[PDB]
């Protein structure tokens, strides 16, 4: 077994508020709105204590990112909907999807990345002139996952907690093997 | 034409206080007031940027800030301004800004 | 010839050559675009190396012709010019003739243009100013 | 632009190569012969 | 402040050296320009500002300031805002720079 | 339509 | 890239970037790529053992170019490819680039042999930037004894005092 859980850092998740919204109002109108349509189709509202991001799209469209845990960006999402409400617009929150959980852990001991990327070819990708780091793919469950020299590992890309969490105790037996001193 | 902010300043508010009294009076028309504050805006454009030599810089924690219409707007409090030094502090301020690309 | 060849020849080559000047007109449907750019690339003076040869990694190193017999390399040395680029542009004005100005951007500079193979005991092989015992060093026959 | 792709150096390098191990002296026969090494005299 | 004291100055000069061929284009007397500097002079003394010589929505004498950004680039937390020709009213007292670098951090 | 870049014999 | 690095051969993505003007997010994507579909071809073909041949790294067959490039004598690149081999064990530099290795590997031993070359001719040569040269020599200073060739100081050609301190 592994005596670390990961720990999330970011979640991002997508709602669908269900009408057209005009974006020039809810910049002139909402507090941290920052409207510059021709650097993105989209105004960025952030707010304060969940520490989330909003971006507003004109179709309704909802992506919220920066929450450290589900419930968390479920009431921000929330909270950005209230906004809405607020300021004038008929916004039902209707659905929310959690697209990308990424998760953060220290293993506490170095690795060994070229042995691991020699070893697991099919699934390392190393190129530590670009990125000093090792793209791991997992194929059950899809978690892709980023391996350091210090032992920090990066996984990316999960619906929930129960895709990160057993990705990351079946990348522990095959990261123990590969250990530096 | 240019961006237009300095009505909000002490001398536009003024200025703005001096001719509405005219047009009571009926000595400044609308469209000779209209272009009687857009040379006041280009001139304030103009003057603002050649023949000063002070320096400002703020430090603070900003509460709110937007950015729509192409403007920056930021209510920055609790923060302290050196002139040129001479410090001042403010408990709350505003920031209103504007791009530097010439409009229309 | 050979010492002719390269000590004289080569840079004849070169210099009748040298320069070389491509115009690009403006082609401009607005007057906004008015501007023929004339660029040109002209050859300086010629430079040529002792004999050597790049191996598979990267490495160059000095070839001598026992070693060049042995692993069937070519004795060849490389060939270094200096190449000056000249930017030109003026306003294009019909009617009016263009004169030309530099936009400063003059960049100069060898750049390797091939490998010329030495003829041994030449004025650029190794093997010219090798005497005897040398010649014995480098197993080859005085 | 790029200065190393203007100045193909091959082009050069294999011209003088081809042209000295094959006689063809183009792109005449018999130009450049095998050196003849059964004696010194030869 | 005799910086901001003399900025003031060229601009109500400027102002009263460019509006008077438009006062005559529009053909209204000489006398509707010097009542506007004894007006404007009073107003500038009655600011008593500078001296002379004559639930998350957003909803004189407050703190402002009115500027040009020439790039506000953004961390985490941090604002970088690069500021120039811009006037200061801060605690009822104007002040004028040439560049204005502002950084606030963000909660 | 018009020839965008030629070839300048220098001499 | 890939025909470089089957050959034993392998260049550097600065150096293609030398030749081809390659954006370098979309270039890695296309590496990617076409690792992917190399190995599924080898998989579905002939299978071909790596033995290290796709290795990121590669450190040690970087040596010998960028010591021709500099100019240095051979016993140099030889103490430059032992050293880039034992820096491997080092954690503090395993996770650098190993551009960026072989370079402060071939830096130590420049100042070990004093050839008289500075850091920033070599990184005017090398582009790597010379602040991080000399990170790297400096973070390398402490594992002086492990490093240096052992029979090298034993045959008297170095001495370890020869390197400069920080």
């Amino acid at each position: 077994t592994s005596g670390i859980v990961p720990t999330l850092q970011n979640i991002v998740a997508t709602v669908t508020l269900g009408c057209r919204l005009d974006l020039k109002t809810v910049a002139l109108h909402a507090r941290n709105a920052e409207y510059n349509p021709k650097r993105f189709a989209a105004v960025i509202m952030r707010i304060r204590e969940p520490k989330t991001t909003a971006l507003i799209f004109a179709s309704g469209k909802m992506v919220v990112t920066g929450a450290k845990s589900e419930d968390d960006s479920k009431l921000a999402s929330r909270k950005y909907a209230r906004i809405i409400q607020k300021i004038g617009f008929a916004a039902k929150f209707t659905d929310f999807k959690i697209q990308n959980i990424v998760g953060s852990c220290d293993v506490k001991f170095p690795i060994r990345l070229e042995g691991l990327a020699f070893s697991h070819g099919t699934f390392s990708s190393y190129e530590p002139e670009l990125f000093p780091g090792l793209i791991y793919r997992m194929v059950k469950p899809k978690i892709v996952l980023l391996i350091f020299v210090s032992g920090k590992i990066v996984l990316t890309g999960a619906k929930q907690r129960e895709e990160i969490y057993q990705a990351f105790e079946a990348i522990y037996p095959v990261l123990s093997e590969f250990r530096k001193m | 034409g240019y961006y237009e902010l300095y009505r909000r300043s002490t001398i536009g508010n003024s200025l703005v206080d001096a001719l509405d009294t005219l047009i009571s009076d009926g000595r400044i028309e609308a469209s000779l007031a209209m272009r009687v504050l857009e040379t006041f805006d280009k001139v304030v454009a103009e003057t603002l940027k050649d023949n000063t030599q002070s320096k400002l810089t703020v430090k603070g924690n900003l509460d709110t800030y937007g950015f729509c219409d192409d403007v920056w707007t930021f209510i920055v409090k609790n923060c302290q301004v050196t002139v040129e030094q001479s410090v001042i502090s403010v408990d709350k301020l505003r920031i209103v800004a504007c791009n530097s690309k010439k409009s229309e | 010839s050979f010492n002719q060849f390269v000590d004289y020849t080569l840079q004849d080559i070169i210099c009748e050559d040298s320069t070389l000047i491509l115009e690009q007109l403006a082609q401009h449907t607005t007057e906004s675009d008015n501007i023929s750019r004339k660029y040109e690339i002209s050859f300086g003076k010629i430079y040529v190396t002792k004999p050597m040869v790049n191996e598979s990694d990267g490495v160059t190193h000095a070839l001598y012709p026992q070693e060049a017999r042995l692993r069937n390399l070519t004795y060849s040395s490389g060939l270094f010019v200096d190449v000056k680029k000249r930017t030109y542009e003026a306003i294009d004005v019909p009617g009016r003739e263009l004169k030309y100005e530099l936009i400063a951007e003059e960049s100069e500079g060898k750049v390797f243009i091939g490998r010329l193979p030495i003829m041994l005991r030449s004025k650029n092989c190794y093997l010219s100013e090798a005497t005897e015992s040398d010649l014995y060093k480098l197993k080859e026959c005085p | 632009f790029n200065m190393k792709l203007a100045i193909n150096a091959k082009t050069i390098t294999s011209g003088l190569k081809y042209a000295l191990a094959t006689g063809n002296w183009g792109e005449r026969a018999g130009v450049s012969q095998v050196l003849n090494r059964y004696t010194y005299s030869s | 402040n005799a910086e901001a004291s003399r900025v003031y100055e060229i601009i109500v000069e400027s102002v009263v050296n460019e509006v008077r061929e438009d006062f005559e284009n529009a053909g209204i007397d000489e006398q509707t320009l010097q009542d506007l500097k004894n007006i404007w002079q009073k107003k500038l003394t009655e600011t008593k500002v500078t001296t002379f010589s004559w639930d998350y929505l957003i909803s004189p004498d407050e703190n402002l300031m009115l500027c040009l950004y020439d790039k506000v680039t953004r961390t985490k937390a941090r604002w970088k805002c690069s500021l120039k020709d811009g006037v200061v009213t801060i605690n009822r007292n104007d002040y004028t720079f040439q560049k204005a670098q502002v950084e606030a951090e963000w909660v | 339509l018009r020839r965008k870049t030629r070839q300048l014999k220098v001499l | 890239l890939i025909g470089c690095r089957r050959a034993e051969v392998a260049r550097t993505f600065k150096e293609i970037q030398s030749l081809i003007h390659v954006k370098t997010k979309e270039f890695g994507k296309t590496l990617n790529i076409m690792k992917n579909i190399l190995r599924g071809k080898s998989e579905d073909g002939f299978l071909k053992i790596d033995t290290d041949n796709m290795s990121g790294a590669q450190n040690l067959t970087y040596i010998p170019r960028f010591c021709s490039h500099l100019g240095l004598p051979m016993q140099v690149t030889t103490s430059a490819e032992y050293t880039a081999k034992k820096c491997k064990e080092i954690k503090e530099i395993a996770g650098k680039s190993p551009i960026t290795i072989a370079v402060v590997s071939i830096y130590l031993n420049i100042l070990l042999f004093q050839i008289p070359i500075t850091a920033a001719k070599v990184g005017q040569t090398l582009q790597v930037t010379e602040g991080t040269i000399k990170s790297g020599y400096k973070i390398l200073y402490e594992h002086r004894d492990k490093l240096v060739d052992p029979q090298l100081i034993a045959n008297g050609v170095v001495s370890l005092d020869n390197l400069p301190g920080v």
